[PDB]
RNA sequence: UGUACCAUUUUGAAUAAGUGACGACUAACUAUGUGCCAGCAGUCGCGGUAAUACAUAGGUCGCAAGCGUUAUCCGGAUUUAUUGGGCGUAAAGCAAGCGCAGGCGGAUUGAAAAGUCUGGUGUUAAAGGCAGCUGCUUAACAGUUGUAUGCAUUGGAAAC
RNA sequence: UCUGAGAGUUUGAUCCUGGCUCAGGAUUAACGCUGGCGGCAUGCCUAAUACAUGCAAGUCGAUCGAAAGUAGUAAUACUUUAGAGGCGAACGGGUGAGUAACACGUAUCCAAUCUACCUUAUAAUGGGGGAUAACUAGUUGAAAGACUAGCUAAUACCGCAUAAGAACUUUGGUUCGCAUGAAUCAAAGUUGAAAGGACCUGCAAGGGUUCGUUAUUUGAUGAGGGUGCGCCAUAUCAGCUAGUUGGUGGGGUAACGGCCUACCAAGGCAAUGACGUGUAGCUAUGCUGAGAAGUAGAAUAGCCACAAUGGGACUGAGACACGGCCCAUACUCCUACGGGAGGCAGCAGUAGGGAAUUUUUCACAAUGAGCGAAAGCUUGAUGGAGCAAUGCCGCG
């Protein structure tokens, strides 16, 4: 009632979930810090983290695009 | 350039008592499946008076569909001939 | 699959297999409908359905056909161009076993079916195993060989009595045929054209 | 097998029904008795066939005399 | 991932194929996009009435043949035009 | 799969016919038994001691490796009638009136072209439908080529 | 060039209105009698009832460590695979429960989208680090396993240098659009890649083919959304709707959107039938009809929905996943009583219901799929063979 492919697939995705959850958390903490003490310096780090996740697929590529556009809107308004 | 052309609908405004809205009604003469006679129908589409168009009640308005701005609103007003009421 | 009392059905309708061998017989020269109830009154005035069914049986008993085969053949010929009153007569007369008896190589029609069923006949360029193949005028239906020596070839080789619509070409047994049968070679045993309308009601 | 009670005529001369038995009803409608609209197929299950019959046996259910 | 491949529509003991452009995930004997031409395992000669028209469009487009499908192209000579048109 | 098929291979009619009906619609009738009893029945209806309608028997009919019965759908049914019905006496004109919405509606001129008509293009998957042809001993069947219907867009017609 | 058959029956007898019945086809058919064979096709319509047992998706050593076996004095040669990794398991197969609405058919707009492998074209494939499966040892057990500590490998993972082009903005031009708005620059800023394997040549150095990889470009297929029209019965169902209608800023979704949020308002649908009830997968089509159309949605084919019931989510290009995961409910089973196991609406088959519908079969040989360079490998899809006059056709 079980398939070796399915069991192995379940065991691998747990480890994948650990690494990907960490990476998503990295993006989350940087953008909250950024918008906290607004500073053009941080913005860059946000760019690096958002683009890296999008290539790996962890985050949908469209999400990197919308986040990038909206954070730049705040800076132009504030600068 | 070559740009696919949108569908159009001709109607009359029935009422307007919200912010930026105009409940228009478009008629048609669909044939009957069996007795083969034209039948007048009535259906009330909604559109938005974003600006420059106003189109208060009683205003004969042309309608072009658009990307859904909200639920049950997918149309926009256009040129107005016979501006009255 | 056939009746074994051909005298009985031939005596009722009145028409035999066109030589009166089943009507003349060697006894009593009986020309009455069979059974005890044969010599009675109330003879004519058969209803249109009554005469049509009796006549329909006549056509399909002259050739050894099952009614379902009849419906199939009628459905085939019906649709084409128009008044096809010349085609279905050729189609009904195009049966392989019918042609072999008319070929003059068999004493009787249903005996020819046995020879056909037993494989003693060859078509133009192939053999025959089924006694229902629809033929077309032009095929050299050459006779078999291992059958020209059997103790029954005597009346078979006497094909000098033959209908004009078949160029048997005996000896060489070319076995071709042409010049499709006119109504003259289809005697008054079954000569009518309202059976087509009867099947028109029964068969769409 | 459902929950409907129907009065069904036993088509034949003689029956083995004993108030408690199983029958395999069919369709019909006897014109003499008002209300009856079904017939019991004879010689199938617990109900016996109709012997002493040589005519139209296929309907009443009797083994070919042979 | 269009793939020119076959589809059985014969009867018991009598197969009958048709060269046809279809997607991989579509069932065999299912939906297809364009018709190329039919085939018969026992037609003796001319066994593959090819089209030579849309087939070149789909192969240039990137249609993926099969092992037996490719085979058919070679006896007629369809592989030659495709490879020389690539060049 | 030693399968389809083939052969002058041995034996040999040898291994193979049932079902419904016979009063009319509906092709096909007599005797025996029973005597409003036993029973038949799709409809009219048969049986009360001379039953071609029941039972049995003989004959005969309609079919055939199938035949009857039952169930369901369509036709016949112009019997919900757009094509294609009616409302005095047979079912059916509200007890009568004022009447909005709806349906219909005098004559002439102009424009537009929503109906209406027409040309071009796209599409309406394949199988099925009809025609022709091929292949299976012909057929059933399979393949093959042809074969519409509607929708949208565009270009004209102006009689209603 | 289409193209249509009637009769019996109210009366003492007649005409008309009018209902009933019959003559014809047809089915996923069943029953009774009987019964020889062959060519095609069909075969749980009921209990989306519960299921014994056996099969129905794996593949690559030419990604990687290790282990084992056979030869060999050794170096090593060959074979095999538990495990790490890549890819496929979302395809294919079945059922029609739910669903009366953008579900479906048709025509469309996506200036509001995705697309792994595949097509074309264009730049790169350099250099480091830290880990854990397998293994060893210990605890706990009959075993499934589980926990703890060390040891390793990479096309697993994580940094770094580097951008032909990309992505995000800035500067003004261009061409403009259908209202939001797109389209193209030149300059600049900001941000961002990976992995090697097999083989040949070469003393070497180096070079090369091919597979594979990162960044792009072209299309195409596939997926998703919106819209017009068509698509059941019922008024002995007249009001329904409070995220329901609209705006604002923000959040979220591949994308637009009360999809979500806070504020501001009170609208929207409805006698041209809302809402409610009952029923039903829709369509191409099957049967029937001269036709208009009536009827069923067999088989098969498209789309949708479902996987004991009800929810949630990971991985992934794609699932909220039939034979993957988590939780609850119901049901069954095993136990050594602590714990567990389970989903035939996949192929057969069993029990039960029914008037009634089949092998607990053979082979991947052909077609089709997944992985692989090939060898191959896996394929109850598929192709055959059983069974049944179930239907058409044919012969005795
Ligand atoms: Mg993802
Ligand atoms: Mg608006
Ligand atoms: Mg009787
Ligand atoms: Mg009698
Ligand atoms: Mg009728
Ligand atoms: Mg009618
Ligand atoms: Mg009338
Ligand atoms: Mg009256
Ligand atoms: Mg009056
Ligand atoms: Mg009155
Ligand atoms: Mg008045
Ligand atoms: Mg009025
Ligand atoms: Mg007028
Ligand atoms: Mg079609
Ligand atoms: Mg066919
Ligand atoms: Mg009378
Ligand atoms: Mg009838
Ligand atoms: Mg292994
Ligand atoms: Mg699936
Ligand atoms: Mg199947
Ligand atoms: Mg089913
Ligand atoms: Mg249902
Ligand atoms: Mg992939
Ligand atoms: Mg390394
Ligand atoms: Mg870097
Ligand atoms: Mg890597
Ligand atoms: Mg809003
Ligand atoms: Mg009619
Ligand atoms: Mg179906
Ligand atoms: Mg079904
Ligand atoms: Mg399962
Ligand atoms: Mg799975
Ligand atoms: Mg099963
Ligand atoms: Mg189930
Ligand atoms: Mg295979
Ligand atoms: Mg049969
Ligand atoms: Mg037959």
């Amino acid at each position: 009632a079980n398939i070796k492919s399915n069991e192995k697939r379940l065991r691998q995705n747990i480890k994948r979930n650990l690494n990907n959850k960490g990476q998503k958390t990295k993006l989350k903490t940087n953008v909250k810090n950024f918008h906290k003490e607004i500073n053009l310096d941080n913005l860059g780090n946000v760019y690096s983290q958002a683009d890296r996740l999008a290539r790996k697929g962890i985050i949908s590529t469209n999400r990197a695009r919308r986040l990038k556009s909206r954070n730049v809107a705040v800076l132009n308004k504030t600068q | 350039m070559k740009r696919n052309q949108r569908k159009v609908l001709i109607g009359i405004v029935k009422s307007t008592k919200n912010a930026k809205t105009a409940t228009v009604q478009v008629e048609s003469r669909f044939k009957h499946p069996l007795y083969h006679k034209s039948v007048v129908r009535h259906k009330k589409y909604q559109a938005h008076n974003e600006g420059e168009v106003l189109a208060k009640d009683g205003d004969k308005v042309q309608i072009v569909e658009t990307r859904p701005l909200s639920a049950t609103k997918r149309f926009r007003i256009a040129k107005i001939i016979e501006r009255a009421k | 699959k056939y009746t074994g009392s051909i005298f009985k059905r031939s005596r009722r309708l009145g028409f035999s297999l066109l030589e009166n061998n089943k009507e003349f017989s060697k006894g009593k020269k009986r020309k009455t409908i069979p059974g005890q109830h044969g010599n009675r009154f109330r003879s004519s005035t058969m209803s249109g359905y009554a005469q049509q069914l009796q006549e329909k049986q006549r056509m399909q008993y002259m050739y050894g056909i099952t009614d379902k085969q009849f419906r199939r053949l009628f459905r085939l010929v019906l649709k084409q161009r128009g008044n096809l009153a010349v085609n279905l007569f050729r189609v009904l007369e195009s049966r392989l076993d019918n042609i072999v008896y008319r070929m003059g190589f068999a004493p009787t029609r249903r005996s020819a079916r046995q020879l056909v069923n037993h494989g003693h006949v060859l078509l133009n360029d192939r053999t025959v195993d089924t006694p229902s193949i629809i033929l077309n005028p032009g095929d050299k239906v050459r006779l078999k060989a291992k059958t020209i020596k059997i103790p029954i070839v005597k009346a078979a080789s006497e094909s000098g009595v033959v209908s004009p619509f078949v160029e048997t070409n005996n000896k060489t047994f070319e076995g071709t045929y042409v010049r499709f049968p006119e109504r003259s070679e289809l005697p008054a045993g079954i000569n009518e054209s309202y059976v087509v309308e009867w099947y028109k009601r029964l068969v769409k | 097998t459902n929950g409907f009670e129907v009065l069904t005529y036993i088509p034949g001369e003689g029956h083995n029904l004993q108030e408690h038995s199983v029958t395999l009803l069919r369709g019909g409608r006897v014109k003499d008795l008002p209300g009856v609209r079904y017939h019991i197929v004879r010689g199938t299950l617990d109900t016996v066939g109709v012997e002493k019959r040589r005519q139209q046996r296929s309907a009443y259910g009797a083994k070919k005399p042979k | 991932m269009v793939k020119i491949r076959l589809m059985r529509m014969g009867r018991v003991h009598y197969p009958t194929y048709r060269i046809v452009a279809v997607d991989s995930r579509v069932k065999r004997d299912g939906k297809y996009i364009a018709l190329i031409g039919h085939l018969n395992p026992a037609l003796k000669e001319n066994k593959c009435k090819i089209d030579e028209a849309v087939a070149l469009e789909w192969l240039n487009k990137g249609a993926k043949p099969t092992d037996t499908v490719r085979s058919l192209f070679s006896q007629t000579g369809l592989w030659k035009k495709f490879v020389e048109s690539k060049k």
